[PDB]
């Protein structure tokens, strides 16, 4: 509950105002988070910190990440809103149990005459710990987030249950009830089935103009008629203050109207509940600052190719394409940009942005891998190890086993999910290297990694059986022909007690800030690779990637 | 007698005429502003020529401002060779009871704290002058604290008129007026800075809740004669509701764990009720007549018991 209150205090700085904005209180479910790659148990271990940034429709830069507030409830979230429970008396309000999740209100980019561009993206981040494996990022579209209409209708009948539940709960408590409570029961009874939150979700109703709904009735009820010819709320507000002993502003809005709009998440197909309170200053609240959010951009874009029966606005004729441009000068960016960094007016277009970078990084290896290995080389060893007479027989196996691994690396490296790939030691070198041309997010980079080209990063891979990535956290080692090696400053990974290539069953792969790669096989035999040569990316892409995956340095 | 009394001994010089020496025998219950707590001092360190700065002896509003840099003490007995005063802060006497003398035009009561004020009243600025030594003794005036705050308040308000009547008082039906006097602007600056820093720090976010209750008071002053008398005929808040419609914001930053009005009171008490102590000096003296009466008139002595 309180996570929405605290955030509106932040939105009260009106932000800038020069760039107008809005705010939407959102309740994510747990099953939407679970499908999002979120361990649920880790959050449970009372606010929680979340970074957010907004991302442009087609071309541009993302907002710099900004910290918001989040509070996770491992219980019915909508129920806590609907039926607040006196700490002393639980039995006062019976209700139906449900699931829930964190509460975060989200920013909405407005305009002068505020109208949201649909398919524009707002983003979260969830940090279970320092390293990026403990960080996830979720995306949302202003279409996804903003429902067209709210509902305060279904919440009306709810309040009368309270006036009944109070009057019912006091009647049980009888003599033990404090006199002020019995008093309010008298009036509240003069103003006069458990509470199920999923009614308001499936309720078929919402707010309406209702102007002709009054005039409909007077041409109705005269038909008919000519054929013939201290509010209750203050007592409720004093109902708690009798059984509470405190105002508890969280409850005060719960006694008011509460707008619950069920939504669905395009990513996980799951549900997340958008909520706007009655007194809430954010979107949907009865107290709100103009201008408000309009569908003017969105509604036209549907019928533009709908009346044309066309799937895409680029298959729309440029006459009608310029038609909305005349009304809407912002649509130039997605429509008129020759080489949009994002596929304009799409959904998965953002994903295509990621996956192509995945491919871009891979070829930067295979071509560079092929480079140094092309004519049969002599790698010798860049490391220092002593071998026993029996260990030689093992090394003989490394010969035969040598080529199969080099496949399996790039096999899995290609096979990795594009999301999780960005937590790997190689993707960090890129985000480090392009940043060198800031602080990449999750602080995976050691502070001295920017000191010398000797500071490195590493991953490990199983030599026998399935070839896998044995290391969550990329390991940082400095090297100094043979030269010794040492770790850096700081749950447990047994892989971390070993130096690269020190033991069997570890393929040791590394890179640099200079992004000169090193491939270390067991026995210490290792060769350099410079993949910077084969790495090819557009600067407008590079700068756009970083601002998402890195942070402006402190 | 180091802790019980403390005999700070003002020495008297050799050459003083017998009309001037016998003029000190009527200096029994007085207030002497000792700079330090030395056991041997001279009249020159007591007299007004100690109080004067380089070229400048300040006005009455500035004459407060180095009292509180000093140690007030009361003359115990005027010997021919010396004058003995016990400091107020260390220790009063053996039994802890010293006698003052009302140089006020104002009668005292029992138990009321007594503040000492420079000679501001009209027909009152009586400084016993040593003609044989060219020394003046500006004896301050012991006053009741319901006056001694207003008298400072009239002086501070007079200096701020002079940056763009007021010098008339009343007390128990006795009309009295103080000396209208031009004030040095250097003295007013430290006073005005002492107002605002205690006024700006006295404002908190919870005080906006209190501000919303102003039209309730004029809704209440139409029925309660107690509230109708409390505000004033010339109050600001009676005028500050006909042009002012106050309101409160809806939510508070971290408004679940903190108390809005309880933080409003403590910051108010620490700066606004504290403010009168910063303008004047502290009334470290009250009067407890053991057997005399309930009202101590002017010119008479009064027993003194120390005041926390």
């Amino acid at each position: 509950m309180n996570a929405h209150f605290a955030n509106e205090v932040q939105y009260d700085l009106t932000r800038d105002p020069s760039s107008p904005a809005s705010l939407i209180h959102v309740i994510i479910s747990s099953e939407c988070l679970a499908a999002a790659g979120v361990p649920l148990s880790a959050l449970v271990r009372a606010n929680f910190r979340v970074e957010t940034q907004t991302r442009a429709h087609a071309t541009g830069d993302c907002t710099p990440w900004r910290s918001a507030f989040a509070a996770y409830v491992p219980a019915d979230a909508v129920g806590a809103i609907l039926a607040p429970v006196i700490p002393a008396h639980p039995d006062l309000l019976p209700r139906v149990p449900s699931a829930g999740g964190l509460f975060v209100s989200l920013p909405v980019a407005c305009d002068a005459q505020g109208v949201y561009d649909p398919y524009t993206v707002a983003a979260l981040r969830l940090a279970w710990g320092p390293w990026a494996t403990c960080a996830r990022v979720l995306l949302f579209s202003y279409d996804e987030l903003v429902p067209p209409n709210t509902r305060y209708a279904a919440d009306g009948a709810r309040l009368m249950r309270l006036c009944r539940h109070f009057c019912r709960y006091v009647a049980r408590l009888g003599a033990a009830a404090p006199a002020a409570a019995t008093e309010a029961a008298a009036h509240l009874s003069l103003g006069m089935p458990p509470i199920s939150p999923e009614e308001q979700l499936t309720a078929p109703g919402g707010d309406t103009a209702t102007a002709e709904d009054v005039s409909i009735t007077q041409e109705n009820e005269e038909i008919l008629a000519l054929v013939q010819r201290r509010s209750l709320v203050e007592w409720l507000d004093r109902g708690w203050e009798a059984l509470a002993g405190g105002d508890r502003p969280d409850w005060l809005w719960s006694r008011r109207s509460i707008s619950v709009v069920l939504r669905h998440h395009y990513g996980t197909k799951q549900r997340f509940v958008v909520v706007s309170y009655e007194n809430s200053v954010a979107w949907g609240g009865r107290r709100a600052r103009p201008p408000r959010l309009s569908s003017e951009l969105a509604t036209a874009l549907t019928e533009a190719c709908a009346a044309e029966r066309v799937v895409r606005p680029h298959q729309l004729s440029p006459a009608a394409q310029t038609a909305l441009l005349r009304r809407f000068p912002a649509l130039e960016g997605p429509l008129r940009h020759p080489r949009p960094v994002l596929q304009p007016f799409d959904i998965a277009a953002e994903v295509a942005f990621v996956a192509r970078i995945q491919i871009a990084c891979l070829r930067a290896l295979g071509h560079s891998i092929r480079a140094a290995l092309q004519g049969g080389p002599r790698i010798f060893q860049r490391l220092r190890y002593d071998f026993g007479p029996h260990q030689s027989e093992w090394l003989g196996e490394v010969t035969r086993r040598f080529p199969v691994l080099l496949e399996n690396l790039m096999r899995a490296l290609e096979g990795t999910a594009p999301d999780a790939f960005f937590h790997t030691a190689y993707a960090l070198a890129v985000l480090a290297h392009l940043g060198g041309q800031l602080v990449p997010l999750s602080d995976d980079i050691p502070a001295r990694f920017a000191d010398s080209d000797a500071h490195y990063a590493f991953d490990y891979y199983s030599t026998s059986g399935d070839t896998l990535r044995l290391t969550n956290r990329p390991i940082a080692v400095v090297i100094d022909e043979q030269s010794k090696c040492r770790f850096m400053e700081g749950p447990h990974r047994v892989c971390e007690q070993y130096l690269p290539g020190e033991s069997y069953a570890y393929l040791c792969l590394g890179f640099n800030r200079r992004l000169c790669g090193l491939v270390v096989f067991p026995g210490g035999f290792a060769f350099t690779i410079n993949t910077a040569a084969y790495l090819s990316l557009a600067d407008p892409v590079a700068r756009a990637v970083g601002l998402r995956f890195c942070r402006g340095a402190a | 007698m180091i802790t019980d009394c403390f005999e700070a001994d003002i020495a008297i010089p050799s050459g003083i005429s017998r009309p001037d020496a016998a003029a000190l025998q009527r200096c029994e219950g007085r207030v002497v502003f000792l700079p330090t707590i030395r056991r041997q001092l001279a009249l020159a360190d007591v007299a007004h020529e100690s109080f004067v700065s380089g070229g400048v002896s300040p006005d009455t509003l500035g004459l407060l401002l180095a009292y509180r840099r000093r140690f007030p003490a009361v003359i115990t007995r005027v010997l021919p060779t010396r004058i003995v005063a016990c400091p107020v802060d260390l220790g009063l006497t053996h039994a802890g009871t010293v006698n003052l003398r009302n140089t006020s035009p104002v009668d005292l009561c029992n138990g009321d704290p007594v503040s000492l004020v420079p000679p501001v009243f009209e027909g009152q600025a009586t400084d016993v002058r040593l003609e044989s030594l060219d020394l003046t003794l500006r004896f301050p005036v012991p006053l009741p604290t319901p006056l001694a705050r207003e008298i400072v308040a009239r002086l501070v308000a007079r200096g701020i008129r002079d940056l763009n009547d007021l010098n008339v008082l009343y007390y128990n039906g006795a009309r009295l007026s103080l000396v209208a006097d031009v004030q040095q602007l250097a003295s007013v600056n430290t006073e005005l800075r002492s107002l605002v820093l205690n006024m700006v720090y006295s404002i908190t976010e919870g005080t906006t809740l209190i501000l919303t209750l102003i039209p309730r008071l004029l809704a209440l002053s139409a029925q309660d004669g107690y509230v109708n008398a409390l505000l004033q005929m010339q109050s600001v808040t009676r005028e500050a509701a006909q042009l002012i419609h106050p309101e409160a914001p809806m939510l508070m930053q971290d408004g679940e764990r903190r108390l809005p009005l309880y933080e409003a009171l403590v910051a108010w008490l620490a700066h606004a009720g504290q403010l009168g102590d910063i303008l004047a000096l502290a009334p470290a003296v009250r009067v407890c007549t053991f057997d005399g009466a309930a009202v101590v008139q002017s010119g008479d002595m009064a027993p003194v018991i120390r005041y926390p």
